[PDB]
This record gives C-alpha cells, structure tokens and sequence, in this order.
C-alpha cells in the first residue's frame, strides 16, 4: 500500500500510534454517540 | 503479539533467504555502488538533476541491500547471542548489542578480500557482545579492562582447580598470574555480585532481607540530647570563669564565631602583646584542665 | 527516545481499560507490541473527492 | 527497582543509539518493543507474559508490587507499624495484684 | 490537608518534579564507591 | 544552625536555546561558570556575560565516506562508478 498509495492515508506503529491517535481524538462527539446508542439499544452491546 | 518477545523476534525473523558466496558479493557490490552514489550527490557539485535522481535510486537500491544483508545475519547473530546467554543479562540484550556489531561489521566489510561475510562479522559479534556484557550485565559497573583481568582470574583458577583437584592458594595464583597477592586479593573483592534487598528468608513472606538491617544516618535521640547538654553546659562553664577570659577563649577556639582567629588575628581588637595573649590563654587551658571543671566535661568527651 | 503506554491502563478491567479507543484488548496488545500498524489518520474528503 | 531502572535507560539508550545511525525498521521496532516491555516491567511485573526474573530464582520485585497485597505499604507499613517504648515478655499469674 | 488528590500524571508533571535526567545506567563507582555522574544516584 | 550566616548568594541568569530561562544561586566568592545544563530540557544555557561553543563539534564521528576516503581513493571511485553507471545503462 505504501509503495503504491502515497500521501492519502497516515500509519504508524507502537504506543506512537496511540500517541497520534489520542491527538486527533474528539471524546465529546463519541461520548454524544454513546448517548444516542444508549437512548436506542438492546443487549450486551448496551452493557458496552 | 503474544507473550516470551524473544520467540516473536525469531518468527518475525522468518523465512529471510541465505545468502551464498555469488550473491553475497553482487550485494556487496550493490552496496559499495549505493555508497560511491550517495557520496556523489553529496558532494556539492553541479550535475544534471535526472543524474542526482538516479544516485538518489542507486542509494536506495544501496540501502535496500544494507537491510538484506543484516537481516541475512540476523541468524547468525542469534546463534552468537544465544552462546552468551545465561550470565545474568537477558537474550534479547545480547541479540540487540551484538546486532549493533553487526551493523558496525558491515560498515567494515569490503568484497575486495576473498573471505566470507561470517568469519568476519563473528569478531564484531564477539567483541561487541562481550563488551555490553561488561557495560551492562553488572549493577555496578566494571571497566572492560577489569572485566577481562577478572575473568581472566577466574578461568585460570578453574583450570588450576581442575589440574590440581583442590582450591588453589592465592600465592600461587599470584605467581603464576605474575601479579602482587594483594593485587590478586583486591581482583576476588571486586568480582562479586549484588543480592537483592527481597529475597525472603524462609518460611515467612512478609519479613524481607531488607528489614533485617538498620542505617547509620539516622541520627540517635541519645546522641541529639547528648549534643544539646553540651551545648548548654559549655556555656555555663565558661560563665563560670571571668569574663575576659571567656571572651578570649571564645575569640580563639571557635565557639561563638565558626572560624578560630588566631593570637595575631585577635591583637588588633584587644590590643596587647603576643606573649601577653599567649599567657593569659595557657592560664585559661590551665585553669580548664583543673579537676574542679572536669565532671561536667569529661563525660561529653 | 520512543513513547510507551502505561501498563495499569491497558490489559485491565473496562472499567479501566476504558475502551476510549473502540478497540479490542488484542487489537491494542497487537498494536502497542508492534505487531500490526495501525492507520491514524485519514484524508477521507480527499479520498472521496 | 535498581535494576528495572537500569534496563529501561540500557534500553532507551541502546534505541537512541540506533536512532542515530541508519537502522532497518525491524530492528528500530524491536528496540521499542523491548524499551515497551522494560517500562511495564518497571510499572508491573508479571502482569504480562513471564515475570523477569533476574538471578533465576524470584520474579523481580516492582513499582506496583509493594502497593499491593500483604507485602505491600498499604497495610504492612501504614496501618501497622514497629513501635518503640515497647517490651514483650512471658506472663504469669499473680493473685497479689 | 483539607484533601488528597489523585490524577493521570502528564509528561510536564513528571519533568516538575524532577531534578534532571539520568542519562547513564550506572549507579557507584567500583572503586571509590561514589556515586555516579549524571546517572542513577547521582548527587 | 543557629546563628550561621550564608556565605552571600547572588542569583546568575541562564538561557538555552530552546528560550527557557532559569536562575542559579552562586556564591559572591565563588567562580561563576559560563556554561551550565538546563533544568527544563538539559540543553547546553548560554547567555551568561561571554559565552561560546569552545569547539562544541569537536571532530564529530567518521560517516561512511570518511571511511570511504581511508579505504578507497577518489580516482578508484571515479572508475566504479562509472562501472555503476554502466550498469544502468545496461538495466536501461
């Protein structure tokens, strides 16, 4: 992928993965979607 | 990605192909054309840009033979690891330091002397193995030199106990070491190794080899309050003598100032003669060492 | 000279582990143990343009 | 902790060291894979795999392990303690008293 | 001690409370038994 | 500890490069050194009256093409890279 796609997707490897992810992380906007999920949800995946 | 690192280092070793005489040495020419071309386009000179862009492949296609080649000796540099394993500095330490070797093996290698890659890089291998074994392997750390004198030691006393079928003496080995006894017995000293503060002593868990011993800094309640009556009592008594005297034994033998000024440091506020000074302070050392203002000062040492 | 995670938070309970990242324990053990990469970051409106 | 100190900074400087210089990604990822194995042993050891060992009897004692457990400070250092201006003897029984 | 606080720990805490870095895995001297420079125990 | 005077402490200004700035108590007698290391991010401080590198590169560590130069002369190089340069053309 990297030697035929360039410049389209970012990667990386190790707890410097986590670190970039972390960056870019918006905890609000999923914590809105849990909301949603826990307004419309049945079974284990409501326990998630 | 599962436990034991060292079993997921070898797999991802993998299936890597061996390399033979012929192709080691076309990737050793690959090499040495990746390097001249680097060199090139390091240099500061004019060229033609679609030139500059085929050094630049040359140096890749270079630097791609660089990893085919270390991850051709991954193998080899595992089996060397792995023969000086088990001396109280993990496996993976030694694959990584002697990997450092490797790199530093094929920095050095050249195509022009007809030997095979091995029978070189296992000097490298060697020697950098044994040389983070005696960086690292130690909590406290020995010097090389002291770490080859001390396993020198070590060996020949082996081979004397195992000649001789006894404990050999140090003279002995002194002799035969052409060293100082003293030099051999300060060697044993420093060959030891750490133990550690957790290693229960039985069958109890809770009380640890580390409870069992107290410290020398923390100051004795004892020693405090003895301390604190000498201070309170050493004023009295010099109270008790007459002023001036006290004044210029406490002008002369530290006490209220921390520097002691010396007999002439102290004629020029008080204004006497040198012998006059001197006298007056043998009579007070004098009148001190009577036996009357003893009791109260000899017990405080 | 390269960042590491914290050993209480991942490969523990979620109520510790969190599952901020939706993913599994394993998928965190096989990325922060450089095992599999992991895509950070994509241009998707890019992709798609 | 002595000695999970010293393999987390052998570790991180063995990395720096390849960072330096030119190094294959296999060997640069390896190298963190252990300076990431160093630092969780140093926070926990045994949580994860094998715990390290060290003389090759023990596991190595941790950050975490003596925050924990009976061994640990919590309950073998804070809410009991050694005293001084104390004694321990036999008793027997008098009736005097 | 109106409280006691506990929280994640950032990498700008933590270079707070240190002193300096310990660059070297070394801990004494062998001989003299002093420690270190800029390394572990170091004064 | 009581009735003891400091030896008289003046406080001396170092910055690094990185711009952080941070003093040091001195002693009034004491020599004051030019060079320290930075309690921020252990950067060389400088700025500190005069100051400079006092050769800070100081023959730095031989790359590939000094040894390069030990092993192998520039007109040698000349003529296998001009065999590598062939090679191309031969892949061309």
């Amino acid at each position: 992928l990297r030697d035929r796609f360039g410049t389209y997707f970012d990667g990386s490897m190790g707890a410097a993965a986590l670190q970039k992810r972390l960056e870019s992380f918006d905890l609000d906007e999923e914590a809105e979607r849990l909301r949603e999920i826990i307004r419309t949800g049945k079974g284990q995946k409501k326990t998630r | 990605a599962t436990a034991d690192p060292v079993k997921d280092y070898l797999k991802q070793i993998g299936k890597v192909p061996l390399l033979n005489a012929e192709q080691e040495v076309e990737l050793a020419k690959r090499i040495e054309a990746g390097l001249f071309a680097e060199d090139k386009l390091a240099n500061s000179d004019k060229l033609a840009p679609k030139l500059k862009r085929e050094l630049e492949i040359i140096a890749e296609d270079g630097r791609r033979a660089k990893n085919h080649l270390l991850e051709a000796n991954l193998r080899l540099v595992v089996s060397l690891a792995k023969r000086y394993t088990g001396r109280g500095m993990l496996f993976l330490d030694l694959i990584q330091e002697g990997n450092l070797g490797l790199i530093r093996a094929v920095e050095k290698f050249d195509y022009t002397k007809g030997y095979k890659f091995s029978t070189y890089a296992t000097w490298w291998i060697r020697q950098a193995i044994t040389r983070a074994m005696a960086d690292q392997a130690r909590t406290i750390r020995i010097p090389v030199h002291m770490v080859e004198v001390i396993n020198k030691l070590a060996r020949v006393q082996r081979q004397m106990l195992q000649d001789l079928g006894r404990e050999p003496t140090p003279e002995e080995l002194a002799k035969e070491l052409d060293m100082t006894p003293e030099k051999v017995i300060e060697v044993q000293k420093y060959g030891r190794e750490p133990i550690s503060l957790h290693t229960p002593l039985g069958e109890d868990g809770d009380s640890e080899f580390g409870d069992l011993i107290e410290d020398s800094e923390a100051v004795v309640p004892a020693d405090a309050v003895s301390f604190t009556l000498l201070q309170e009592q050493l004023h009295s008594v010099l109270d008790t003598l007459s002023e001036r005297e006290a004044g210029v034994v406490s002008m002369r033998f530290g006490l209220t100032d921390g520097q002691p000024k010396t007999l002439d440091e102290i004629g020029k506020v008080y204004g006497v003669t040198r012998e006059r000074i001197r006298q007056i302070e043998s009579k007070t050392m004098s009148k001190l060492r009577h036996p009357s203002r003893s009791q109260v000062l000899r017990d405080y040492l | 000279a390269a960042p590491v995670t914290h050993i209480w938070y991942f490969k523990g309970v979620p109520s510790r582990l969190g599952y901020l990242l939706d993913l599994a324990p394993k998928d965190l053990e096989k990325v922060i143990y450089f095992a599999a990469y992991m895509i950070t970051f994509v241009d998707e409106e890019r992709r798609t343009r | 902790l002595n000695d999970l100190y010293r393999r987390v900074i052998n570790r991180n400087n063995r990395l720096k060291r390849l960072l330096d210089l030119g190094a294959p990604e296999i060997i640069v990822n390896n190298e963190k894979r252990m300076l990431q194995e160093a630092v969780d042993a140093l926070f926990d050891n045994g949580r994860r795999g094998r715990p390290v060992t060290g003389p090759g009897n023990r596991p190595l004692k941790s950050l975490s392990d003596m925050l924990k457990g009976k061994q640990g400070r919590f309950r073998q250092n804070l809410l009991g303690k050694r005293v001084d201006y104390s004694a321990r003897s036999v008793i027997v029984v008098g009736p005097q008293l | 001690f109106d409280e006691l606080r506990i929280g994640l720990a950032t990498a700008d805490d933590i270079r707070q409370w240190s002193h300096g870095e310990v660059k070297k895995p070394e801990t004494i001297n062998y001989r003299t038994l002093k420690p270190e420079k800029d390394g572990l125990f170091c004064e | 500890d009581r009735g003891i005077d400091l030896a008289p402490r003046q406080a001396v200004e170092y910055a690094c490069e990185k711009g952080h700035r941070f003093e040091m108590p001195f002693s009034v007698e004491a020599e004051i050194p030019p060079e320290w290391e930075c309690k921020v991010c252990g950067a060389q401080a400088l700025l500190v009256d005069g100051d400079g590198p006092e050769e800070k590169k100081a023959k730095p560590a031989r790359t590939h093409w000094d040894m390069l130069m030990e092993r192998r002369t520039r007109e040698e190089l000349e003529e296998v890279l001009e065999e590598r340069l062939a090679v191309l053309r031969s892949g061309a």
